């Protein structure tokens, strides 16, 4: 539980696209060297009250959070204490940061994930299954879905260099993990782009959140 | 005449000062109409000055009481004469000049 | 002149635009390992209380504004026995651990 | 019948910067001393335990004359005068104006971390007024388990039913200290050890114990294991429950042990049902 | 026939701030002062000790003249004449008019702290804001394992049965005054040395040894283990029983030595109820 | 004369220049009519000496407390003289020497 903590900074700025992961990532790397090399270091979707053209407005409860293991902290507190960033011509500026704790909870859940080559929702079910194993995790998969049932896929844009590839994943929600398998899961995650802000499990009520909208 | 008695002189002024500064502090101190104890801090403050085990006992308080007493003019004119005498002598003859002093103090009022 | 070969050498490898609050904050690392190893030794006082100073000046004033070389980091890596490539080059981490071992202290960071 | 309930609780692994000292220049030491074979161990203050169980007791009803405002972070006396009669707080805790001055039922001891403080200062930068400025302060910070030791005197109590209130708020004890608690540390306790007897000796004071700091198994200390099997600790007198009980379980002898007849249960919930069950019958509540 | 029961008894390790000499200025200075080897080592007063069990005295029903109200904090005399026919605690510990004025039986020596005494001095604070004279408190505390030296003068007891509850009152001692509050400190026994014997020469004076500064091991003198291996100190008159045994056992040659023919038993009940009947023999009860 | 008196009053001498350097911090601290804490400051100097348990504690309140206190020009021409009666003496005995020079400041100004 507490031997794994969510770095929160209290982010303010411009309006922000809600496919933003490369673009926070790459001025994170821009501004934080070694969080480019690190691996067990994950980022929480940045909350808010959305625009009518796909764009996030960033408010008082809006944050960002990096998930990191406490013998490591010591190698991004310098960068990003009080550090500010630019995301194109965009300005933002991160506060002091607090320190949370990585709480189980009796279900979980996750906005985006995605596995290499698995674009069908029953095959994506089968690799969480598969790598949900791996982790000697237990539980039961389900897919978030739309307001028309149909399971709710995202979109990530990397736009390396002059190209930009697509990758599209599911939002998994698996309920019934006994806490510490419960802890064990918001850890690892699923997906491995933690850095590509995707994989960061949270407990189920943000679930509730994003299918309302 | 006899500059260790000038020296034991300004002592006792110096803990009269002090004593001044203390019984200063515990009349702000009190409030409303109760009685400032002086009467009563004074009797404990004789009792804690019997009350010793030798050289670091009664010296700390020696050294708190007159840093409690504050601003102390007595003790500003004469830095080395007086650093010497409390770090030098006997502590029991200290003891016998505060306790005079004590007795003397009351002059001033 | 070692130091400042070192300086030279050593911005090709870092891969990056070196970022100045990067550098403000193992200065101030630095400044905390010195406290710490004057906390344990006195002595270190009196060797270390210019460039202890010096380095609290160049802390409180503006991070932004540039720091002189060979006045105040030359010397304060020299007393902290420390290189300049080790200083611009290794991460808090390493650089933390080195200065603890360098002044002998617990800490880890 | 005079009875007593002591226990040593141990609380679960994790990241611990509670109860900081006089910060001596930078750095915001955490509370240190010595313990057993001469290694600096860090410590938590009994009263930071005792403040946390107040307020839990202020929080779900349970009038008590001290009220924690939260907000302006003032304690407000509901009375003047101190009343454990009718306070559950004043009747637990006991008072001390300087009236009636409470002993008070419950006594605890400072918790003491399971393995040696070794190091881990964590990089702290707080702001500055100075053009927007950032200095970098220290922190201790220690990974360890804490376990304390603490008795309760169930016939002082005024009112003897508000002993179960009390075990409920040990299992459920709100955050210790709040603000300079650091990384939020959990006090829920994770192993039991509770021996509910009606004479004043107590063992079992600090009978939690592995060391070893490259793990975090929290084993059983062997002269608390000795102390159960010599014949002393009467085991329907003893209560124990945790993650401790899986791990005791799977020893080899624990059938034929002195240890099987003490109450044993793998879930904590168990222990506290069943031993709540055992005061009530016993309290005549 | 005269009989003496000598005792040294060391209690349990823990944190302890059970005596407090005059209070500076905001630390309650832990009673301290030099011991074996030149350096200060903490103390618990004998009176503290004293106290503690007639109060136990008091709790297990029994008749005592002073009686310990809880409530008002107060003493109060059942009879203003005292009577030592009657009463255990007149019996047992005496008491001065300023009559008869008794000599009392239990005689008690002052509690040393087997580990020397450094520092550790604990931190106090009150709430938030709204700072009184009140707010800030230091408070001293030691982690050690005290130990104290009693005789007993059976042929004095005015009645010769009291002798039992008194060494039950030694088994499970009560609270020693002290901050209970924050520092529950159980002074319960967990190793005894004691001889019963017909002669006034006490020896089994503090024995208990600690093996390294700063540690809980508390292994036996050297020079009372050569006093009784030498030949004094009859073995058949010795009556050891504790946590001690453990480490007395393990001792090479231990069978050999005169210090095996003692009585020595690892539990301490089995080893008071053979000392209880001894004494009951020895005294015709 | 008494070589080991003048290294103590040399000692009174740096205590009292550090803590001038400490009230000069203090006072251009504040600012606007608030009246600058330092009869407040005096206890709180008082009450921080006081709390010590021995060898390190204290002894890094020392050496903070010189640090905080700035440059110190008795310290500059006696650094041996003084590391060397720090790293000696009874800590009790230098308390009571900082207590005294506490309440030795005071005909500096």
């Amino acid at each position: 539980s507490e031997e794994y903590v969510d770095l929160t900074f209290k982010l303010r700025g411009a309006p922000i696209p809600l496919d933003n992961g490369y673009l926070t990532y790459a001025a994170l790397s821009r501004i934080c060297p070694p969080l480019h090399e690190l691996k067990s270091i994950g980022i929480h979707p940045i909350a808010g009250i959305p625009t009518r053209n796909n764009l996030l407005e960033l408010t008082a409860q809006s944050r960002l959070k990096i998930r990191i293991y406490h013998q490591q902290i010591p190698l991004i507190y310098p960068y990003l204490a009080g550090q500010a960033f630019h995301i194109g011509q965009n300005f933002y500026q991160l506060d002091i940061p607090d320190y949370k704790p990585l709480i189980s909870s009796e279900s979980v859940y996750s906005r985006l994930v995605i596995i290499k080559g698995f674009q069908d929702s029953t095959n994506f079910i089968e690799a969480v299954q598969r790598q949900m194993d791996n982790l000697g995790i237990q539980g039961k998969i389900e897919l978030l879905t739309r307001q028309d049932g149909t399971p709710q896929r995202r979109q990530l844009t990397i736009n390396k260099e002059g190209k930009q590839f697509k990758v599209r994943g599911f939002g998994v929600k698996i309920s019934e993990l006994n806490p510490e398998d419960s802890l064990t899961l918001q850890e690892q995650g699923i997906g491995g782009k933690r850095k590509m802000m995707c994989g960061i499990f949270v407990p189920a009520t943000r679930s509730k959140e994003e299918e309302e909208t | 005449n006899s500059e260790e008695d000038k020296q034991y002189l300004i002592f006792i002024k110096v803990f009269q000062q002090a004593m001044k500064g203390n019984f200063a502090k515990i009349y702000a101190k009190t409030e409303e109409g109760k009685d400032p104890p002086i009467k009563k801090k004074v009797e404990r403050l004789r009792a804690e000055l019997n009350y010793c085990y030798d050289e670091l006992s009664f010296k700390e308080y020696l050294s708190d009481f007159l840093v409690r007493g504050g601003l102390n003019k007595y003790f500003n004119e004469h830095q080395e004469e007086i650093a010497l005498l409390i770090k030098k002598s006997p502590w029991q003859e200290i003891r016998i000049w505060s306790l005079l002093a004590i007795a003397s103090y009351k002059p001033k009022d | 002149i070692q130091g400042i070969s070192e300086l030279i050498a050593l911005t090709p490898q870092l891969g990056y635009k070196p970022i100045p609050i990067e550098l403000t904050r193992k200065l101030q690392l630095i400044l905390l390992v010195f406290e710490q190893a004057i906390g344990k030794d006195v002595k270190l006082l009196g060797d270390l209380g210019g460039i202890m100073e010096s380095l609290r000046i160049a802390s409180t004033t503006n991070q932004s504004q540039p720091y002189h070389l060979v006045k105040l980091i030359i010397p304060v890596c020299e007393k902290a026995k420390i290189s300049v490539f080790q200083l611009f080059g290794s991460d808090f981490k390493e650089l933390g651990k080195i200065l603890f071992g360098n002044f002998s202290l617990e800490l880890k960071l | 019948p005079n009875y007593y309930l002591y226990g040593t609780v141990l609380t679960r692994y994790g990241l611990a910067s509670l109860n900081h000292d006089i910060r001596r220049g930078n750095k915001t030491i955490l509370q240190k001393g010595y313990w057993n074979n001469g290694k600096i161990h860090s410590f938590v203050g009994s009263s930071a335990i005792r403040w946390a169980l107040r307020f839990y007791l202020q929080k779900q009803g349970y009038l008590v004359n001290r009220v924690w405002d939260e907000e302006e972070h003032i304690n407000r006396l509901t009375s003047e005068d101190f009343d454990p009669e009718k306070f559950y707080d004043d009747d637990i805790f006991g008072f001390a104006l300087l009236p009636n001055q409470r002993m008070g039922a419950l006594g605890m001891n400072m918790a003491v971390s399971l393995t040696p403080y070794d190091g881990a200062v964590k990089l702290g930068a707080k702001s500055g007024r100075e053009k927007d400025s950032t200095s970098l302060h220290f922190t201790e910070y220690h990974a360890t388990r804490y376990q304390y030791y603490f008795g309760i005197d169930a016939t002082h109590l005024k009112d003897f039913s508000r002993i179960l209130p009390m075990i409920d708020g040990i299992m459920n004890l709100p955050k210790v200290g709040g603000s300079s608690n650091i990384f939020n540390y959990p006090f829920c306790p994770d192993s039991l050890v509770f021996q509910w007897t009606n004479h004043f000796a107590s063992y079992i004071s600090y009978c939690f114990e592995y060391c070893d700091p490259k793990s975090k198994e929290a084993k059983l200390s062997q002269e608390f294991i000795d102390e159960v099997e010599c014949g002393q600790i009467d085991p329907s007198k003893l209560w124990i429950g945790g993650t401790i009980v899986k791990d005791l379980q799977q020893l080899d002898n624990f059938e034929s042990s002195p240890l099987n007849k003490a109450h044993i249960y793998r879930n904590r919930n168990e222990m506290i049902e069943a031993l709540k069950t055992v005061i009530k019958r016993d309290l005549g509540l």
